[PDB]
RNA sequence: UUAGGCGGCCACAGCGGUGGGGUUGCCUCCCGUACCCAUCCCGAACACGGAAGAUAAGCCCACCAGCGUUCCAGGGAGUACUGGAGUGCGCGAGCCUCUGGGAAAUCCGGUUCGCCGCCACC
RNA sequence: AGUGCAAGAGCAAAAGAUGACUUGACAGUGUUCUUCCCAACGAGGAACGCUGACGCGAAAGCGUGGUCUAGCGAACCAAUU
RNA sequence: CCUGUCAAACUCCAAACUUACAGACGCUGUUUGACGCGGGGAUUCCGGUGCGCGGGGU
């Protein structure tokens, strides 16, 4: 289905599990990438993916993605590299299809997304002043997965 | 004390803010009030703040005015020195002016009708759709612009 | 305590001395409370009434300034707890107080207790008290005639400072009937 | 100060926990005083299906018939360290359990104003030990 | 609403803030309103006798006499005056 | 209030802690079961009777802020949100200006280890 | 935690537990709110009174069923007091 | 301990705002009698649009 349907925030916060059943899974397979057991702070380094306008992005873009970017970063910094990435955003807007015309017309559950303001992080990844290029590669191939325009911000680096 | 006068018309107004400009006795576009500068007041002319353009006139304006449309709470008598002196407890218009501003009395209270029907304001006003700030004629005004708009609708 | 959740009793609730449950049933009858509370060496009786910061104690009385009337007895038995009473009792008809209802507070509602001699005492003084004879101490008991008897079983004096060796319950009556008269400075 | 601060006896509970009643006429010979059933709440599959119901006894023992117990109960058990209680109290076993502790407990036993007992009042284990210890046995 | 029923969406009204839990103080429960007196309606929900209709929160009526111990309070629905029984634990003097 | 009784508000009063206080006074712990009363077993408690002892508990007094709570200053923030207005911007979801209001988390420094009423009483 | 049963709410020297006693789950008649916000409308419901008769308690007091909001039915006719 | 997120049927917090009553000002009424009460006559119980806030539905 096109995300036409589902990236606008225009129904209520649909999310409590004690009254919602038959949620499908998540195709995000992770959200802690590269070096997981190295601290942000240890990387000179700090860049974020910034979304620019407010929307609702489904786990299948936010697998996609997010998948796009850390290949990139595996592909060019090796699968152990010194980096970590970040999906700091969980799935929790449940999504309903009406799937008989228009009565009864309260959908079923097909999915999950995530609601992000404009302005916020969606991604955030650390690296050495080195491979800021390659992390820059990533992050344009993960905003071409999503709705929104986005921002490649640097938080920490005066490197340039 | 200020000075409010409608700048805009009764239809698709609120209820509740067209009821607020009759009870600050103006019942028509371009008619005009001196409201005192109290906080029941105040909470009538910010209710109003959008469909009036309001402030503090100088003395000499106000003078203007009231020498060119004030009116006895009934019939069609000029309101001159003359008038004033004989109906009022001042000695001429300036007198009465000046009581207004320092909020001594009203219109009302020496014999006038609370409104001053003026004239659609000469040269024309600076719209209807925005406030001062914006290079518009609604809600408050300076006592220098306050005094081009009466006097323009002398 | 814990956390912002967290609920504490009320003070009066925490130092476990007012039975606010019972407080209110009492409070239904608006007539005044005659508080009867007692401690190991004393024992004490207010008429209480209701006010808007707190309660007003309209008349009170204690075994200590029973002494006053003459009594050189000990003051933590049953004819010391009627007299108390009744010289409460008598403080308050003075005071304008008619009626009251009996508030006894944690103390037990057992037969023939001190607190219910109280009460037998503030109802003889002339106030009018919801009552039950049968749950108040036989007329001898009150007089203190159980302690003479414990003291006929003597071979060692029951008072240690010497007030007397078979103790008086003739003191009650000598006591009571001081009371009972007009006079006397209240 | 050592007088309204040494540990006595509180009261000595023996008890027969069985399951299902004859063993009150041991108890009563044993004590010399009269003894209590004991009830049961929440059902069990070890067929404990009547809720209120016998299933044991009890006896608590104070002043000289806690003692005049002791005397004669104690020698019969091999006290250890580890059977102490952290309020100062042991159980050894047909159990007995001694509560032990000072002076002034009725502070949190009575009715009108009454309070818990601090932490400082509060009997140690090993003040404990030491009591009974110091009278007639030996501990560990 | 689903139901019509009097406690129909008065999970809020009707509800303590956790401190306020427990037993209310007796000395509100026993005020005495003389004739006249502009009484403030709201119901305690620690206490479970003498309440009111739950719409009626929130009015600010005249009391008017009593029956047994609880009030009689004068208050007007809308446009419509209603008269309500109510003891004085839902009831606070005005000012 | 050199230690009490009944309360109002019901944590600013909670939790935790430190120090000080009692010859015929107070409150206690305390001593003790002939009685009134009492324990489904225990004068433990309740009830009654009483002072050899004690200030160690409680209680009263003075004080500490680590947790919890109340309030205050500054920061966050006139931010978030918002009642009124607009031929203002945006494909649009939406945003902005003007006018009238205005948080919350959190940071920081203060406050708070109850206040008040009636009665009694070296 | 428990409080018969949805859900939300109430309750700790209790509205919960245990024990004991008891039949107020009583007769008669109302006030008020609800049903039906505002604003007319029945049955039904509830809160709060009074009169009579009672139970329990030392007493204040509590009991007009179950802590609160669901568990209900006109005229005609029959049976019943 | 640290670190990453949420709630129409969550809330230690918490607006704007809506709302009861009262006072004040304003406006209004006492020959235009208001507020209120009683009676006669209706029509009406297919609505629609803008804006704000929504709930369903791509
Ligand atoms: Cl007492
Ligand atoms: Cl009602
Ligand atoms: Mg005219
Ligand atoms: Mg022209
Ligand atoms: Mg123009
Ligand atoms: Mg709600
Ligand atoms: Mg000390
Ligand atoms: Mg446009
Ligand atoms: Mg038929
Ligand atoms: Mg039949
Ligand atoms: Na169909
Ligand atoms: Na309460
Ligand atoms: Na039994
Ligand atoms: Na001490
Ligand atoms: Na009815
Ligand atoms: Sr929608
Ligand atoms: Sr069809
Ligand atoms: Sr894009
Ligand atoms: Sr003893
Ligand atoms: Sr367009
Ligand atoms: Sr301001
Ligand atoms: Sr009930
Ligand atoms: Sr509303």
């Amino acid at each position: 289905k096109p995300a036409s349907m589902y990236r606008d925030i225009d129904k209520p916060a649909y999310t409590r599990r004690e009254y919602i059943t038959g949620i499908p899974g998540s195709k995000i397979a992770q959200h802690k990438m590269g070096r997981k057991q190295k601290d942000a702070d240890d990387y000179p380094v700090q860049i974020s993916l910034i979304v620019e306008e407010t929307v609702q992005l489904r786990h299948g873009s936010l697998e996609a993605s997010r998948l796009s970017a850390n290949r990139h970063l595996i592909k060019e910094l090796g699968e152990e590299g010194d980096y970590k990435m970040t999906l700091r955003k969980f799935p929790h807007q449940v999504l309903r299809e009406n799937k008989d015309g228009m009565r009864a017309a309260f959908g079923k559950i097909v999915g999950t997304a995530a609601r992000v303001q404009a302005g916020e992080q969606l991604f955030t990844a650390y690296c050495n002043v080195e491979d800021a290029e390659h992390v820059k590669e990533a992050f344009r191939r993960a905003y071409n997965k999503i709705t929104p325009s986005c921002r490649i911000k640097v938080e920490r680096g005066e490197e340039l | 004390m200020h000075a409010l006068v409608q700048l805009r018309g009764e239809v698709n107004m609120h209820t509740d803010i067209q009821d607020t400009l009759e009870m600050l006795n103006i019942h028509h576009v371009n008619h005009c009030t001196l409201v005192p500068e109290t906080d029941a007041y105040r909470g009538m002319v910010a209710k109003v703040n959008d469909f009036v353009a309001f402030g503090e006139p100088s003395q000499e304006t106000l003078e203007t005015v009231l020498a060119t449309r004030a009116e006895p709470l009934e019939g069609d008598a000029d309101v001159d020195d003359e008038w004033v002196a004989e109906h009022t407890d001042y000695d001429d218009i300036s007198g009465l002016a000046f009581a207004l501003l320092s909020e001594e009395t009203t219109l009302r209270e020496q014999g006038l009708s609370p409104t001053l029907r003026l004239h659609p304001p000469r040269g024309g006003h600076d719209g209807v759709k925005h406030p001062v700030k914006e290079g518009g004629q609604l809600g408050k005004h300076d006592t220098e612009g306050i005094d081009d708009l009466l006097e323009a609708m002398r | 305590a814990t956390g912002p959740r967290y609920k504490v009793p009320m003070r009066r609730r925490r130092e476990a001395r007012t039975d606010y449950h019972q407080r209110l049933r009492l409070l239904k009858s608006g007539k005044p409370r005659l508080v009867a509370r007692k401690s190991n060496k004393h024992v004490r009786a207010q008429l209480v009434t209701l006010g808007p910061n707190g309660d007003d104690t309209l008349a009170s009385a204690h075994s200590s300034d029973l002494a006053e009337y003459g009594w050189e007895a000990p003051t933590g038995n049953m004819p010391s707890a009627y007299l108390t009473g009744l010289l409460a009792g008598l403080r308050a008809q003075e005071a304008g107080v008619e009626e009251a209802v009996l508030d006894i507070g944690l103390n037990s509602p057992t037969p023939g207790s001190k607190v219910f001699a109280i009460q037998e005492g503030a109802i003889d003084a002339g106030l009018d008290i919801p009552h039950n004879d049968d749950v108040l101490a036989d007329w001898q008991r009150t007089r203190g005639a159980h302690i003479a008897e414990y003291d006929e079983q003597l071979e060692e004096p029951l008072y240690s400072g010497d007030f007397d060796a078979a103790d008086l319950p003739e003191h009650f009556d000598e006591l009571r009937e001081t009371l009972l008269d007009g006079d006397i400075e209240l | 100060f050592h007088e309204m601060r040494e540990p006595r006896i509180e009261k000595v509970v023996v008890h027969m926990g069985i399951g299902h009643a004859n063993a009150e006429d041991i108890l009563g010979e044993i004590t010399g005083q009269m003894p209590v059933r004991t009830k049961a709440k929440r059902t069990v599959g070890e067929f404990d299906i009547r809720e209120g119901d016998p299933i044991g006894a009890k006896v608590t023992l104070r002043d000289e018939m806690a003692e005049e117990f002791l005397q004669t109960a104690l020698p019969l058990a091999e006290l250890a360290t580890s059977q102490f209680d952290d309020t100062g109290n042991f159980s050894f076993g047909l159990d007995v359990t001694v509560n032990l502790v000072r002076p002034g407990y009725r502070v949190a036993k009575r009715d009108k104003a009454s309070r818990s007992i601090p932490t400082k009042h509060r009997l140690n284990p090993a003040d404990a030990v030491a009591f009974i210890e110091s009278t007639y046995d030996v501990e560990v | 609403p689903s139901s019509n029923g009097p406690l129909e969406g008065t999970r809020g009204k009707l509800k303590n803030k956790p401190r306020d839990r427990g037993t209310s103080p007796p000395q509100r429960a026993v005020e005495e309103f003389d004739d006249g007196e502009k009484v403030h309606l709201k119901i305690d929900p620690s206490v479970p006798n003498g309440r009111f209709h739950p719409r009626f929160d929130g009015q600010t009526g005249t009391v008017e006499g009593k029956q047994g111990d609880a009030y009689k309070v004068d208050i007007v629905d809308g446009g419509k005056e209603k008269t309500i029984i109510v003891t004085a634990a839902h009831l606070r003097r005005q000012e």
